[PDB]
């Protein structure tokens, strides 16, 4: 092993799973659960087969409020959706047993698809997804149908939408968790690029669930944009494990504390508290009636801090139901915590930094939005690297109905395909079981 | 009848149209144009001010060893040497890039919404006039809540507002008229019922802002302006905290969820913002002209009309200076609205059309194509042939195979109705016209057309999309002049003949349905023929805070 | 807990208002009503508006953490989230920006706190609010004269006092009445005119101003004489620097 | 003598500085002022002719309970209401941008070589100077080969032009003067001398396209347009074949091998083409202000210009416009050129440092940025404590924490020598002022305030960089107003104390120094003053083209 | 050693750092190999080429298949190389950032 550390891993009901499980067993460099997962967003894709047959009786393609009149097709797809998909796979997968799947939902209306790891092996990124099942799908129409060399062009409108006009599917009917890698804010980004309302209408709105996906996504990426290489992975992977997997039941157990009466400030000291229990801290200085806390051990120390941040949301934002205060209790955790120890807050100040900023984008008329849209890559939330995004996922499994932008205003049609995915909606099991399994190989 | 051209060509020159020979080099060179002499004497002039030499007529190689000639304006008795065309010296050409740049359609459902979901509040016909008088005094840069604001002076911004439009009569007539674009007064009754019912209950903003910042600024600050005193309005019309939790979705709404922009950004190659004209789609710039309102009678009329927008706004300003500049590409688009030549080729094919088919009821298959326009190639080709000072006026070959092919596609699309075979008929033209004079345009004018009948029924990634939804960013058209304006004709063609409201966005053939524009898009032609005799006076200038 | 360093007044006060054990000193007594009349919300009389419905209604699945958290009352409820905004004078009002938005996360539950130069907010669910901002209102947080209910035209923590003593309004929502020595609101915080004014009682005097206000000043304390305070921000500023070098 | 900002202080109001009580309510409202007495008046006139209600004084809340202050601009004696600061009142703020965002560098390095190696034709001084004067005429719109042409009216693209310059003297005095920025003779010796040295025996072009082409049009033009008139004037000027080969070689230098551009395009959230003002790096802004060249004896009037011209240009413009809108934010930029008060601090923390230190003597340490900008920090918030009438003229947190970091940093950088402790110094002056007034800026400032001491040394990929190559699109400083400007001063810090020649590029810094430029960047606050005053003449102007 | 960084033509004054890398490259390599690897003796190629004036780096496999796309190569390439050259060299946090400038350029500005 290159790290000494040990964590004591539990489900999303604080039981304990497995003891003294190596740090590196949960590294996505190494635990197969982590890659599983990953492949997996990158290839599926979510059909919407009434939204074609729709778009096409109507002829309202390419994005919002255009038509075409007199171009109007009125084809049978919802009616004959099992011998379309069945056409569909037969494009889409590479050998006849491999792992396509392509599965009907709701009737024949939605269809959900993942497309053969090996079609990703040999590319260079993961836009295959959403293109080879979008001429699949357009091909199994025109020929179910045999749909005319004068028509057919309406059915690739009614898929795919704009594109190549514009630069976006804008008006398709199919749908991913990721976006095109033209909208990165930088390279290395693109597991950063799904919205909080996707991560959310995934994990079906269970927190602990919904913060560990989140967490995983951030932090594979911090991997994929170098920012955990040598002196800086130790604090990557420790974040990982005490923020968004529940490592040692830190979270679960602040939040069992302060969850009947309790506050940020309250779930503050509690944290402190287990930090000098632990020896994670320790006073370094007396001043004026004031403890000054020093540590030998700054990664460590930021992953206590990270765990009781989303202690903190849960108990902020689970007491009013309500997401929008996350962004304050990103912001006060982390300046509370610094004065109350004289340590630096979660990211060194990044967290407090993101925090300021959605904040305002969340609160003013510049910009943003509700919660809910946003994510890692967006300007306002791309700053802290993978300590701030999990939090806003688990204020928004939290709301009760506050928001007009809410997973099931943004994210219906994902929600449908990608929560029959065991992996994608319970990853905290999964990514556990796996972790016990490679124990010994680390 | 003397075909449509023969009074622009007897005006050109002394021969008539048909003789085939003339008498160069006896004109004095640049001496024999008032606006090149004008052009001299201004050279010499900049060039003393400035200390740095500029235009000189000696430099490089003589002009005007043959006729400079004048141009009519299709549709106008208007005559003008073509460096009054030039986007540089006519400003209503550049106002009407600046009308479109600066303008963005917003709903104003979503935000109707949150107030009252979340906020709990009413809205009501009042508390939206009430709105629409807060945001016409902060839309052009005026304050609404802080203290100690400064502020744009209102009469370099005159030119910004908002209106409103609806499909709901009961809600449009009792708002201020001052404020709504009035679908019932401004389209004739069976398109007003087609627009009515695509709008329903809907109710959306047409927002202006000020020509003089999208000058300063760019066509992506449009929305954003736009969202800002929107969110401004919102806050001091319904009495919200003046930037709570509630304020962010009003933001989203405006910027993100239920705008309009007139044109997606386009990539790095070509990098731009919204509002640009390369993201602009065919079917939208002949949504944007407002030929079909007025003109339905006459779908050449219509049809032609956007070839003169899009020619003008894709070639001139478009790929001639944002993709290229310099003297840049007035001549290749005058081609498409000077001397009835479009008209004259565009006429005779719908002529042929109504007598064989009658407008729309050809079958929409390739018989149909190769019937049509292998017809009215020959037809446009053999008034070349038949005509030397017809040749001699549009020189270019890429001129000619533009203008051909748009009559020839037009009238393909008067006949199937449907914009795709159009499309084919444009493709067809260009090979029969390059086997026929063994030529066609510049270097590099059919990569599109070589790889165009192949593309125009493709269904792949890339390839595959019908015309109305294509635009200067579909792959093969992101580069050559001569192709964009024509499209957007082509586009427009099939639903003015079938007589629809609009070809691919009812909410933008809306928007742009209104006289307090500075350019007015019912009258694209007669509007260039304006600022090319120097009587249009655009907005945006800064002459009110610079000395006399 | 120990919430802050430093060893001046300014110092102290920070910690007393971070505190939730130290009773804050009640100056003023407003009745349930006249706060409603103030939030501007709701008309006295009229049933909370409800922005969902109640939890109990609602199907949620299973849940650890929502099964641990205790909801606020008007999240059981459905109530709508509103706010109260206050802007306090920086001549030495007792409540301040930052000091206000670590205090109401150390001493109310489901809050989202937000701080700025001028102004200062909490939003959390309606019948909530209305019991926090009575504790706002009527205490050692709020002056009335160096301290303003303000939801829009926040202008005044920068400027100088008026000759009563009062910070700048630019819609005059708190009256300094001359003849009781007493502060009336007579709009409610967005600026609409109250039926009845609200007696908000009389302003601090200047000692006691010194005695509770928790902003550093040349005239009052200041924070460079406030050395383990300075120290300590210094020491947070190292730190973060070193941390994400190496 | 007094602190510097007490005379604008006793202008703006009747009370002396210090002292704490006023009177309010009685002014009023807005016809207490000169300019919004016009406002309203230009309000009513806009409303009546077109129909439409505008600007209106009753709209929202009153303006003018307080006074509306003038406000000096730094280093001159004028005073003006801040609306004559807003850049859509201020001709030469709009023009600043315009000269920039038309501007590009275009080395003649490779085209030489392919003249030489390709065409196997010689290159001297003869033959540049043959080329300039070919491309001073093609460059703003005028032909040189193709017959037929029509062109741009020569006095509306006088601003247009070409030049060159050269580090070996006896070549740059070969080429026509009038085409050659002299380094010896714009910059004093030491530094001419560096710039000398730095760009050798190379040769490069500036290249300034029209104004009215960059406003019709955006900054991805510039490189293009300049590219088409370089390609015409290489063909003719070198007699190639019109169009061969080799003709792309001088295209493909012209555009990428051999192009600097001001700024870099930018990512889709905030999608923009080359030249706009969020890819311009601050130690490129740095280098287009002027004022090194002039100033050198004072690197607080060096650094101090700097910020002047970044606080417009990033916060006005590009933050105020591009990327929000409406009244936008003029006042957050002139808290840092307006009163001499950011220039009082500054000169307090450069004497503090030359007693201590010695300028650029100070070891590079946290040690240093600790002493120096916690010292500035404090004497800056204590005159905000000690002038009543000082804090309600900077009456947004947001404007004070720019004002007292800029000033504390600028003052680490010149202990120092070295931009990278000036920042650190920037953020520890934001912590201590939260601390002091529990107060700092708006909702959102301190996003990258808190982010700031953690990532100024770090080497992580997207967190890592020296300050000079930072700009608006380092990722943490994309957002947000009262930033940027003061960062370009304090790259500029440094290298002022130190008496470097330029901040990041060389070439930059010598593109413009040129008195041909319509805006003067040796006196960037004097120019605003003159535009407030409404006494700049930009270029641009549709006057001739337009009716009388 | 020139402060040439950032882009063409572009210099920082002041900035100058003299760091004899192609002398040490053996050892800094190996040092950015260490880092740049997932486990000892898997797919991860470090070579010097050209006297130590160049390297060859092949990224292992495995960080791929748990990326999105590619950008992992040329990024952990950088920082396993910038961190490597400032522990050769003991660079101080207050000049490391032109290490990092060096390598990578003017991203993320650019
Ligand atoms: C509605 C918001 C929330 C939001 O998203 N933007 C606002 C308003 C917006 C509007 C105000 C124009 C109007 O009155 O119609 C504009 C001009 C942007 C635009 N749309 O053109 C703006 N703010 Ni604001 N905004 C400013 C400022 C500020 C300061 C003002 C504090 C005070 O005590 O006066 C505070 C933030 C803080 O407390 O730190 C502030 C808040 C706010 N800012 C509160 C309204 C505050 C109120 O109710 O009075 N701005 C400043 O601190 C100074 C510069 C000033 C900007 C205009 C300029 O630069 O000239 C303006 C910049
Ligand atoms: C955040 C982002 O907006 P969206 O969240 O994408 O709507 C961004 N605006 C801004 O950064 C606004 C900055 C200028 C106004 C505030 C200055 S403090 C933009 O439009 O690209
Ligand atoms: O001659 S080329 O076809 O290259 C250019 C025509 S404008
Ligand atoms: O009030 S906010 O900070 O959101 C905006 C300041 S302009
Ligand atoms: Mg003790
Ligand atoms: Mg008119
Ligand atoms: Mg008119
Ligand atoms: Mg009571
Ligand atoms: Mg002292
Ligand atoms: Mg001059
Ligand atoms: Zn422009």
């Amino acid at each position: 092993a290159k790290f000494e550390d040990k964590v004591d891993l539990y489900d999303d009901r604080g039981n304990l799973v497995e003891e003294q499980v190596p740090l590196e067993a949960l590294s996505p460099l190494r635990n197969p659960a982590i890659k599983s997962i990953v492949q997996g967003i990158k290839r599926t894709v979510a059909v919407n087969l009434e939204g074609i047959e729709n778009a096409l009786k109507t002829a309202k393609v390419g994005g919002p409020a255009c038509k075409i009149m007199g171009r109007e097709l009125d084809l049978d797809i919802v009616g004959n959706a099992e011998s379309i998909a069945a056409a569909a796979k037969e494009m889409i997968q590479v050998t006849e047993d491999d792992d396509t799947n392509v599965e009907l939902l709701g009737g024949g209306k939605r269809a959900l698809v993942q497309v053969p790891s090996a079609r990703f092996d040999v590319a260079a990124e993961y836009s295959a997804a959403p293109l080879v099942t979008a001429t699949a799908f357009v091909q199994a129409i025109i020929n179910e149908f045999d749909v005319s060399m004068y028509d057919a062009n309406m059915v690739k409108a009614a898929v795919l939408g704009r594109y190549p006009q514009s630069v976006e599917y804008m008006g398709a009917n199919i749908a991913t968790m990721l976006d095109i890698p033209q909208k990165l804010e930088g390279p290395g980004y693109a597991l950063r690029n799904i919205m909080v309302n996707h991560v959310v209408a995934a994990t079906l709105k269970n927190t602990l669930q919904a913060a560990a996906l989140s967490t995983i996504l951030e932090q594979t990426a911090m991997f994929e944009m170098g920012d955990a290489v040598g002196a800086f992975e130790r604090m990557h992977l420790l974040g990982l494990a005490y923020q968004g997997m529940n490592a040692d039941n830190l979270v679960f157990d602040l939040v069992k504390a302060n969850g009947k009466e309790g506050t940020v400030g309250s779930v503050i000291a509690d944290l402190v508290e287990r930090a000098l229990e632990d020896g994670v801290i320790k006073v370094e200085k007396e001043l004026t009636d004031y403890k000054v806390y020093g540590t030998d051990d700054l990664a460590m120390w930021n992953a206590y801090a990270a765990a009781g941040l989303m202690a903190a949301t849960m108990v902020n934002q689970g007491a009013a139901r309500a997401a929008q205060g996350v962004s304050s209790t990103l912001l006060y955790y982390n300046d509370l915590i610094e004065f109350e120890t004289g340590l630096p807050s979660v990211d060194f100040g990044k967290v407090e930094g993101t925090a300021v900023g959605f904040s305002f984008f969340s609160h003013s008329i510049y910009g943003g939005g509700g919660p809910g849209i946003f994510n890692g890559n967006h300007i306002v939330t791309r700053h802290s690297k993978g300590f701030a995004i999990p939090c806003v996922a688990a204020a928004m499994a939290l709301d009760a109905g506050t928001q007009m932008f809410s997973p099931e205003a943004t994210s219906g049609l994902i929600k449908e395909v990608f929560s029959q995915v065991d992996e994608f909606r319970e990853p905290l099991k999964y990514v556990v079981e796996a972790a016990a399994e490679i124990k010994n190989e680390i | 009848a003397d075909k449509l051209f023969i009074n622009a060509l007897k005006k050109k020159f002394e021969e008539s149209p048909e003789e085939k020979k003339t008498t160069f080099y006896t004109l004095g060179g640049w001496k024999q144009s008032e606006r090149k002499t004008e052009f001299v004497n201004a050279g010499k002039e900049v060039a003393a001010k400035r200390g740095i030499p500029q235009y000189n007529p000696d430099i490089g190689t003589p002009l005007g060893q043959r006729v400079l000639m004048p141009y009519q304006v299709s549709t106008t008795d208007t005559y003008v040497e073509g460096d009054d065309l030039h986007f540089v010296n006519n400003a209503a050409m550049q106002q009407m890039w600046d009308d479109i740049r600066r303008t963005v359609i917003v709903g104003l459902n979503h935000a109707h919404a949150v107030i009252e979901k979340r906020l709990g509040k009413e809205v009501t016909p009042e508390t939206i006039t009430h709105y629409l008088e807060t945001v016409n005094h902060a839309m052009p840069g005026a304050a609404v809540v802080q203290e100690h604001m400064v502020e744009t002076h209102p009469a370099l911004v005159a030119d910004s507002y908002v209106k409103v439009f609806t499909g709901n009569d009961e809600i449009a007539d009792e708002i201020d008229p001052a404020f709504v674009i009035d679908i019932n007064k401004q389209f004739p009754e069976d398109q007003a019922e087609t627009l009515k019912a695509e709008v329903g209950d809907g109710i959306w903003q047409v927002v202006r802002i000020p020509t003089i910042v999208s000058r300063t600024c760019d066509g992506a600050t449009t929305s954003r302006w736009s969202a800002m005193q929107i969110g401004m309005s919102m806050i001091s019309a319904y009495k919200q905290a003046a930037g709570e939790a509630a304020t962010g979705d009003f933001a989203y709404a405006a910027k993100h969820a239920e705008v309009i922009h007139m044109g997606t950004y386009l990539p790095v190659r070509r990098a731009r913002g919204e509002n640009e004209p390369g993201g602009v789609p065919f079917g939208y710039l002949a949504d944007i002209c407002q030929s079909s309102r007025v003109n339905y009678e006459d779908p050449v009329r219509v049809s032609l009309d956007v070839v003169a927008t899009g020619a003008m706004l894709y070639d001139q300003i478009w790929l001639g200076s944002y993709m290229s500049g310099g003297v840049g590409f007035t001549q290749y688009a005058t081609a498409a609205y000077t001397d009835n030549i479009l008209d004259d080729f565009t006429y005779f094919g719908k002529e042929y059309v109504e007598d064989k088919y009658g407008l729309c009821e050809a079958p929409n298959n390739m018989d149909t194509v190769l019937d049509v326009a292998t017809e009215v190639t020959f037809y446009g080709l053999e008034q070349y042939e038949e005509y030397p000072a017809l040749l001699e006026d549009q020189f270019g070959g890429s001129q000619r195979a533009a203008v051909v092919a748009a009559a020839a596609g037009c009238s393909t699309a008067f006949a199937t109705g449907n914009a795709q075979t159009g499309l084919s008929g444009w493709y067809l033209s260009m090979y029969l016209h390059k086997e026929q004079h063994s030529r066609l345009g510049f270097y590099g004018y059919d990569l599109q057309d070589q790889c165009g009948a192949s593309n125009v029924f493709s269904i792949r990634g890339d390839e595959g999309l019908p015309l109305e939804l294509r635009g200067p960013n579909y792959p093969n058209y992101a580069m050559n002049v001569g192709h964009q304006g024509e499209y957007a004709g082509i586009s427009q063609a099939p639903h003015a003949a079938r007589g629809d409201a609009f070809v691919f966005n009812p909410l933008v053939k809306i928007a742009f349905a209104d006289d307090n524009l500075v350019f007015d898009f019912t009258n694209v032609r007669g509007e260039f023929a304006k600022g090319a005799l120097r009587e249009f006076e655009p907005a945006g200038e800064r002459a009110l805070i610079t000395p006399a | 807990a120990q919430y802050y360093p430093g060893t001046t007044k300014v110092a102290q006060n920070r910690r007393n208002f971070c505190n939730p054990e130290y009773e804050l000193e009640k100056l003023r007594e407003i009745s349930d009503e006249d706060v409603v009349k103030i939030l501007g919300h709701r008309a006295p009389g009229e049933e909370y508006p409800s922005v969902h419905p109640p939890l109990e209604e609602m199907d949620e699945p299973e849940d650890a953490i929502r099964e641990m958290v205790e909801p606020i009352d008007g999240a059981k409820a459905g109530d709508r989230v509103r706010y109260i905004q206050f802007t306090d004078s920086m001549y030495f009002a007792p409540a301040q920006p930052y000091v206000r938005s670590r205090a109401y996360l150390c001493r109310y539950r489901g809050a989202d706190a937000g701080t700025l130069s001028g102004r200062q907010i909490i939003e959390t669910r309606e019948r909530d609010l209305e019991k926090i901002s009575k504790e706002l209102l009527e205490t050692e947080f709020f002056d009335p004269a160096r301290s303003g209910v303000r939801g829009k035209s926040v202008h005044g923590h920068s400027l100088r006092l008026d000759e009563d003593g009062m910070m700048f309004d630019m819609l005059r929502r708190q009256i300094y009445n001359k003849d009781t020595g007493r502060v009336e609101m007579v709009k409610n915080q967005i600026g609409d005119e109250l039926d009845e004014p609200v007696d908000l009682g009389e302003p601090l005097d200047e000692e006691t101003l010194m005695e509770k206000t928790t902003i550093y000043r040349v005239d009052g304390e200041a924070y460079r004489d406030d050395v383990e305070a300075v120290e300590i921000m210094q020491r947070i500023h190292v730190l973060r620097s070193q941390g994400g070098f190496n």
